[PDB]
């Protein structure tokens, strides 16, 4: 299209609003009530632009941008009298009732509506009469409540509602006196209530854990990172002060996770700043655990490892691609063994094989919203990979928008996409043991076991294709609801098939591969998801290696007398007796890890690894995407006696010190290169992002804003004399003010958003191209591998059916999203938003052993008996019996395996 | 809908016909007011069920309709300020008919603007103090505006 | 119209001669808030453009300033021609009382421009430090070497790669520059003559100073007591100024402009924030202008008895020192009382003053007008009209006209040759238009002794102007009614929101002034200062340029002092009234 802007002449699309035409030119306008991502309501009353009908025209009319379509030939003024004494009334009026807070407001140089004050140029108060307050809501310890701030916008209910489909978020009451918050005192029950904080433009939501030790955003030392806590690898800004990993904000990409991450990837943090952490490596000898640096530490390490007869390495997924081939190095690829037990591993490469061999393309986060059909085979979304949940939610509404969009309405006539879209949805079909999250939504829910939720998989895939291998035994209602889910994915443009390594069964996978690839066979746009685990599981099972219970076998044998654990606790793959056992009769145990550990008291030699916060490397997410996270800050710079290196520079030096007997501190692009030289299916993390010598303009990019303050004072207490700025040579950052953070830099790894008078997460509008679009000049982040041409076969494997057995119970996994990931139970925060654990029993099973809800029971697995309350489960199978997997005793590997000597206490 | 005077009673009850008399015809129920009833406390009392019974959704109509019913509040007192009935009337002017959301408002504010248009004296008489926003803050000498 | 306005300056006279002479297309006028006629030239024709300019009608007489601009990280050049680093050259016409600014447009790889030194002499020293600073070639250049930092140094500070912060003190660095002092060849500093007629002697005249002028260092070559030659070497007190001033903000950058000449104060922080009102759009009231003026006149008092209590100390009368600093103790009383600090008040902001008057400064004015003027007569009694003072004064160091306008001399040098040319009355700032008062002229020669009796004049009509303030007080407020006006009043900041919130944005982030460009020019107490102001619509500055009158006197140093004594060098030095921050800033 064409507009006209204070007679300057500007291309646009011209399906967009002209507030996003006008932002995504670079041009100022006030506004509260439009999000990207929401959509559009009108309600603010900010946006307002004098249009003008023709090329000569006086008096013009006011009207909103984001209500006004950017058409071709639009004559519109921002900067024209009328429209800034409307906006600056506006903004007065909002002034009126809005709280003295400021100081002590946490939003405070955060604040869109501090930005859109100043813009507006309204400083001058001419309002005398009384303000309205509002009591506080208890939102749990999270969020934390304060309506006095509210300016009406209705983003939240918008976000909370229509977006993240929450049901305990609202609007009472009526005139000035609208209320935003719960019907009572509770805890914000939807997995994404952390994006809040974010999407209020005031104070009335804010971060609870950050808000307890606070600090303003012009004082945090940000970085780009990706965030450690499951496997979808959201973009996220870790921003620190004194020494502690302060806050975590959204970082935008607009391939994965643009404005929006999930709860566990915003508040599990708190593990970085526990006390317990090992800050310097520590030797035992006797039973002494004497301190070292980092010098006599890889010196002693080297030489013990120089006269054992076999040294072997076991990796983790929660490493990076660098710490994990830096210990594959160490000991060699023979050697080398995943931290992984076997059946994890093997479910692991048959999601990578189904991912990059299947001949069906896997999409993106933000891709999967555009989707007309889904399909979840076994897979917990919610609980695993929340932000694919909510992505899901985002295609399935995509019927309501195709409908609207039908009838001569835009995508961000949001309000008019509900009104025709009142209850017609695109077709979601869940299946899990249980109920999940998504059944509010979902057209249909399979509550079953994991062998008949891949007999369900099997036999969608055999009624979409007679090719597939048939099932037999599907009982006649069941067989009508496969022919409805049938209907519905032979119907849809782009169906998707989302399905992961979660539920604990290879067949689950199998059925999953086999509907791509049936959906694949008619011509459809077919897409496939592969939820995994940890952070870096993708990559982990590119790299491959030995599972855990061969390098448990190499233990316990004697053919290995040193074992080097990078990073990996090793209960949660193994029973907790063997891997003791092992580690027992291992004469070395050298554990390089940042988290304390149980394994740590058997270790001979622990190396204090650093967390993400203290550390770059490369992650593989769960669609094969390499990125890379940089480090936040240096952990020596307040305790000078720390000693907390990464875990690719401890195991690259310590293979330097055991050949030539000196130490080598290496660089990260050194060990990028090995990598890309030695294993060419990890050869594309080289464009993941730039090495250190990239820079823009000659200077680097800046961890922190312009603004920093303290920098004379901040380490005062310990000395006078100002350190050393800490010297970055492994990427392309500084941890100074001295760089560039300019939204027109050429560079794709952008650590915060800030713009000259955009202090809130608006900013990001101007690190874009357009808005809520990608970031310019592309978005971080490259695909490890294409589409292949031809796909796989059929898999022939159809699994029986669930026959429960007496006396043996089969394990059902219920996923938390706090307290499944280990990292994440860690954190302080987390131990009052987790459940306590409770084992979920069948009526009937109930009914069986006589226990009512509430009764502990014990149950005894690996020779080792435990108890736990009992809750009744409905939607559970009989012989089965539910149990929370990655909590404290109950590892992840448990599911999928029988369960022994279920009696009550 | 608008108040007319003696002048505009000589006028038909059509649409068109008050169209171009400054109102609407509106329900064509119309009510007369006397000289024994103050205009002021009249239109403090249409705006204060015109702002408790307004929907709040949009910013203009919902943060300046309580404005409108204060300074309405200190004119029935004799409390008005200097920079009250400019406020009225820079409140109504952005309070038009597609100014706000809907088009409550702009009927909201029409016996306002005719109140305003037609008995502007009954307004000035409420305004007896000047304008004092702030107040003394003891060792913080005041930036004296003119 | 407000005088703050962008304009492109396409009706000046100048222009049209410039497209009447090398055609309409052979240059591009910028429309800049600097209030001077911005015009883009290229390189190739930057020596014609310059020869033009020196031999129009009336002439552009003065090379006012010349530096270098990295515009690599500036995104808001709308209407510029491509340039990573550019050249301004700022030149003045007395005769038209205009003044132009040429820019020069320059790439990374090639960084050559033509040396100005054929056409205005004191191109030297400002070319050296645009190499220095920028890394930009001026090829033909005498002696093209550092100014600021040591020969040994790595980089050039001002490019934006550069890092500003101080690098880690290292005792190796220390014992080789000592070794490098201890060492220290008359050839590689331009000399010549390196004692041919065995008689040469080589002095070193500082780098340590017993006087309040700073420090910095002469090498002085001599037949007898007779200067044949003499290179300068400065530096010695370079501190980053205007690297700092990319590195603060808009508000917080104001105790900087303080410590640029140390003796001048306020004065100092009134071409800064003139500028950068310039840029916000404010247009203060007249009482702050009155402020404003009270206070320069009252530090640009302090300065000049520190001058003139100086020069008769170099002389060899010890006494008037004495006497004119307890006058300097009643001045620092009144601004103690005002300010609330005695030589660096940073007190000026952006849109007005910090704080109104307290209530009682007008007493303490009374008390310094009362004392003032017979402690004067004192001084000029009993130090100024003795015949030793004026015998080591009077023809000492004396230069014309021609010669103050070839080395951009300004001030009381400039006026002490008969041209008439004052900031105050050519370009009025800050309402100097209300005001009754003269100008004092010299005959047409520059001694020392002119120079000191002009200074002593410009005090009595300073006291005339605090006299004419003191019966006339206008009544309002001391900060302007701006929405950028930094900070807001401070009550208002206490219980408005509104004000808090631009108060909370203007003191932590900083005020966005949008991207212009802008310039302010006032008669400073040591001459004539400026103020070039590039802002990129950030919160801090992306250029700040500082013109000061001594790095001009400190060049002409060498050209007035040749044939002369060592005693006369003293006495040239302690006539100048400089100090060694203005030079290096
Ligand atoms: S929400 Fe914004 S405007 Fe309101 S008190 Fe907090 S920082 Fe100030
Ligand atoms: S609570 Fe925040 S997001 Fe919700 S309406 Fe109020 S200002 Fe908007
Ligand atoms: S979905 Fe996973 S990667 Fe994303 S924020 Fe949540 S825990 Fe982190
Ligand atoms: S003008 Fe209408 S839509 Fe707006 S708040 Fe008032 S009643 Fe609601
Ligand atoms: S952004 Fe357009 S009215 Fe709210
Ligand atoms: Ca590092």
């Amino acid at each position: 299209a064409t507009i006209h802007v204070d007679g300057k002449e500007y291309e646009v699309n011209g399906a967009d609003n002209l507030l996003e035409a006008c932002l995504s030119l670079g041009l100022d306008i006030p506004y509260f009530c439009w999000h990207p991502a929401l959509g559009s309501v009108g309600a603010c009353r900010q946006c307002a632009v004098k249009q003008y009908q023709n090329a000569e025209d006086t008096r013009g009319r006011l009207v909103m941008s984001c209500m006004t379509p950017a058409s071709d030939g639009t004559f519109i003024s921002i900067d024209d009298e009328e429209a800034k004494q409307f906006r600056e009334s506006v903004v007065e009026w909002l002034m009126t009732n809005h709280p003295h807070d400021c100081p002590v407001c946490e939003e405070g140089g955060n604040c869109h509506l501090q930005d859109m004050t100043v813009m507006t140029g309204h400083s001058f108060r001419r309002y005398r009469f009384t303000k309205r307050t509002h009591r506080n809501q208890d939102l749990g310890p999270f969020i934390s409540h304060e309506m006095n701030r509210c300016i009406a916008c209705y983003r939240c209910v918008r976000y909370y509602k229509d977006y993240a489909g929450g049901t305990d978020l609202g609007v009472y009451g009526a005139h000035d006196n609208v209320y935003f918050g719960r019907p009572e005192d509770g805890t914000l029950e939807s997995e994404f209530s952390g994006n809040l904080v974010e999407i209020c433009p005031t104070g009335v939501f804010t971060d609870k854990t950050h808000s307890e030790r606070y600090n303003r955003k012009w004082d945090m030392q940000f970085a780009p990172s990706i965030c450690q806590q499951c496997s979808i690898g959201c973009n996220i800004s870790p921003g620190e002060r004194y020494g502690e990993l302060r806050r975590i904000e959204n970082r935008y990409n607009g391939t994965v996770n643009h404005y929006f991450l999930c709860d566990r990837g915003r508040f599990g943090y708190g593990y970085v700043n526990l006390k317990d952490r090992p800050r310097q490596p520590v030797q035992r000898r006797g039973d002494d655990f004497i301190t070292l640096n980092a010098e006599q530490a890889m010196q002693g390490a080297a030489d013990i490892l120089r006269q054992s007869k076999k040294v072997i390495g076991i990796g983790s997924p929660r490493a990076s691609v660098e710490s994990n081939f830096a210990l594959r190095e160490l000991v060699g690829e023979e050697n080398f063994y995943t931290g992984i037990a076997h059946g994890e591993q093997e479910r692991l490469q048959l999601a990578l094989k189904v991912l990059r061999e299947g001949g069906i393309y896997t999409p993106a986060l933000r891709e999967i919203e555009s989707y007309d059909a889904v399909l979840v085979l076994g897979e917990d979304v919610t609980q695993t990979g929340a932000r694919v949940a909510l992505a899901v939610r985002q295609a399935v509404k995509g019927k309501a928008r195709e409908m609207a969009a039908a009838q001569k309405v835009a995508d961000w006539q949001i309000a008019a996409i509900l009104n025709i879209g009142q209850r017609a949805k695109h077709p979601l079909f869940v299946t899990n043991v249980d109920d999940t999250r998504l059944d509010d939504i979902a057209a249909w829910t399979y509550r079953a076991p994991v062998e008949d939720q891949a007999r369900l998989g099997f036999a969608i895939a055999h009624a979409l294709d007679n090719s597939a291998p048939a099932v037999d035994g599907i009982e006649p209602e069941l067989q009508s609801k496969i022919d409805v889910i049938v209907q519905a994915l032979a119907g849809a443009k782009k169906p998707l098939i989302i399905s992961g390594t979660n539920a604990g069964s290879l067949e689950v996978i199998q059925a999953a591969a086999n509907v791509a690839k049936a959906l694949k066979g008619r011509g459809a746009d077919v897409g496939i998801t592969m939820i995994a685990r940890s952070v870096n599981s993708m990559g982990l099972g590119i790299m491959g290696g030995g599972s855990l219970e061969e390098a448990l076998t190499e233990l316990e044998t004697g053919r290995a007398d040193a074992v080097v654990v990078l990073e990996n606790d090793l209960h949660r793959h193994a029973s907790a007796t063997r891997v003791n056992a092992a580690l027992a009769k291992a004469p070395l145990v050298m554990v390089v890890d940042h988290q304390r550990t149980a394994i740590m008291e058997n270790a001979h030699l622990v190396l204090s690894a650093a967390s993400f916060a203290e550390s770059d490397g490369t992650v593989i997410n769960n669609e094969g995407r390499a990125q890379r996270f940089f480090q936040v800050y240096d952990p020596a710079y307040y305790d000078s006696k720390t000693v907390m290196l990464e875990s690719w520079r401890w195991l690259h030096s310590l293979h330097s010190t055991l050949l030539s007997r000196e130490v080598d501190w290496t660089q990260l692009d050194h060990v990028i290169d090995a990598v890309v030289a030695k294993i060419p299916e990890l050869a594309g993390i080289k464009d993941a992002a730039p090495d250190a010598t990239f820079r823009i303009r000659g200077q680097k990019l800046a961890r922190e804003p312009h603004r920093y303050s303290g920098r004379t004072a901040m380490r005062a207490n310990i000395s006078v004399h100002e350190p050393r700025q800490p010297q970055d040579i492994d990427t392309m950052f500084t941890f100074s003010m001295e760089g560039n953070n300019q939204p027109t830099a050429h560079r794709s790894q952008v650590p915060f958003a800030w713009a000259p008078g955009w202090n809130s997460p608006q900013a990001w509008n101007k690190f874009q191209d357009e808005v809520g679009g990608k970031l310019r000049f592309g978005d971080p982040g490259v695909r490890l591998f294409e589409t292949s041409e031809n796909g796989l076969d059929y898999f022939t494997s159809v699994p029986a059916r669930f026959q429960p057995q007496d006396g043996k119970w089969r394990i059902a996994p219920y996923y938390h999203l706090f307290g499944s990931d280990e990292l994440s139970q860690r954190a302080p925060v987390f131990q009052s938003r987790m459940p306590q654990p409770y084992i979920k029993l069948n009526p009937a099973d109930a009914a069986k052993l006589g226990v009512n809800a509430g009764t502990r029971v014990s149950f005894s697995y690996d020779g080792n008996t435990v108890t736990l309350p009992v809750e009744i489960a409905e939607g559970l199978t009989a012989g089965q019996v539910g149990l929370p997997m990655g909590m404290s005793g109950i590892a992840p590997v448990l599911a999928g395996a029988h369960l022994e000597d279920l009696k009550e206490a | 809908t608008d108040f007319l005077t003696e002048a505009h009673l000589d006028l038909p009850m059509e649409f068109e016909s008050i169209g171009k008399a400054g109102s609407r015809l509106g329900t064509a129920l119309a009510m007369a007011v006397d000289h024994e009833i103050n205009m002021v406390s009249l239109v403090r009392n249409l705006e204060e069920f015109f702002a408790r019974e307004s929907c709040g959704w949009c910013t203009p109509c919902r943060d300046g309709l309580p404005w409108s019913v204060k300074i309405l509040r200190a004119l029935e007192r004799g409390e008005g300020q200097p920079g009250d009935i400019e406020t009225l009337e820079q409140l109504c002017r952005f309070l038009g008919p597609g100014k706000t959301f809907c088009a409550h408002a702009p009927g909201a504010v029409e016996p306002l603007q005719s109140a305003i248009k037609y008995f502007r004296e009954e307004f000035e008489a409420g305004i007896k103090q000047p304008f004092s926003n702030t107040h003394l803050i003891n060792g913080i000498q005041p930036n004296l505006l003119k | 119209e407000p005088a703050w306005q962008t304009r492109d300056h396409l009706d000046d006279p100048v222009i049209g001669e410039l497209r009447n002479r090398f055609g309409p297309d052979a240059f591009t006028v910028q429309a800049t808030r600097t209030g001077v006629p911005v015009v883009w030239i290229k390189r190739e024709q930057l020596l014609e453009v310059g020869d033009f300019l020196k031999k129009l009608p009336k002439p552009y007489v003065m090379l006012f300033d010349l530096h270098g601009m990295d515009e690599r990280l500036r995104t808001h050049r709308e209407g510029l021609p491509a340039a990573d680093f550019s050249v301004f050259y700022h030149l003045i016409s007395i005769d038209r009382n205009r003044d132009i600014m040429l820019k020069v447009a320059l790439a990374e790889n090639d960084l050559h421009v033509p040396t100005f030194t054929k056409l205005f002499p004191n191109a030297n020293w400002y070319e050296r430090e645009t190499w220095d600073l920028f890394g930009i070639t001026f090829d033909g250049h005498p002696n093209l070497r550092r100014i600021m930092m040591p020969q040994t140094w790595k980089g050039h500070p001002l490019r934006k790669d550069y890092p500003a912060r101080a690098t880690e003190f290292s005792p190796f660095e220390l014992t080789k520059a000592k070794q490098d002092l201890e060492m220290e060849k008359p050839e590689e500093w331009g000399m010549k003559r390196g004692t041919e007629n065995e008689d040469f002697m080589f002095l070193n005249l500082g780098p340590n100073h017993p006087s309040a002028h700073g420090a910095f260092r002469i090498v002085l070559q001599l037949d007898g007591e007779e200067i044949v030659d003499c290179v300068p070497d400065i530096g010695y007190h370079h501190r980053g100024a205007e690297k700092m001033g990319e590195r603060q903000s808009w508000h917080s950058y104001i105790p900087y402009t303080d410590r640029i000449e140390y003796l001048g104060g306020c004065v100092n922080e009134m071409p800064y924030v003139l500028a950068v009102e310039k840029l916000a759009g404010i247009t203060v009231p007249d009482r702050v202008n009155v402020i404003r003026v009270m206070l320069s006149e009252l530090f640009r008092i302090n300065s000049h008895l520190l001058y003139i209590s100086t020069f008769i100390q170099d002389v060899g009368a010890m006494t008037p020192v004495f006497f004119a600093f307890t006058d300097r103790q009643k001045i620092y009383d009144l601004v103690e009382a005002i300010t609330g600090f005695r030589m660096h008040p940073a007190w000026f902001r952006i849109g007005g003053v910090a704080h109104d008057l307290p209530r009682g400064w007008d007493r303490l004015l009374r008390e310094f007008l009362d004392w003032m003027p017979k402690r004067l007569a004192s001084y000029e009694k009993a130090a100024l009209q003795n015949t030793i003072l004026k015998g080591r004064s009077q023809g000492v160091a004396a230069y014309g006209a021609k010669e103050a306008l070839e080395w951009g001399t300004t001030g009381a040098g400039l006026r002490a040759t008969g041209i008439d040319f004052d900031v105050r009355k050519a370009r009025p700032y800050s309402g100097y238009e209300n005001f009754d008062f003269e100008i004092p002229v010299g005959g047409g020669v520059s001694d020392c002794y002119t120079r000191v009796m002009l200074k002593v004049e410009e005090l009595r009509q300073s006291l005339r102007i605090l006299e004419q303030c003191l019966n006339n007080m206008p009544e309002g407020p001391f900060k302007a009614d701006h929405p950028l006006t930094t900070p807001p009043p401070k009550e208002r900041t206490l219980q408005h929101i509104e004000t808090l919130i631009t108060h909370f944005l203007q003191v932590s982030w900083g005020p966005v002034m949008p991207a212009n460009e802008s310039f302010q020019m006032i008669e400073a107490t040591k001459g004539i200062n400026s103020y070039y102001l590039t802002s990129d619509g950030s919160t801090m500055s992306y250029r700040t340029r500082i013109r000061t009158p001594s790095y001009a006197h400190l060049q002409q140093i060498p050209a007035a002092i040749r044939g002369s004594l060592v005693s006369d060098l003293i006495v040239y030095l302690g006539s100048i009234d400089f100090v060694m921050s203005d030079v290096d800033r």
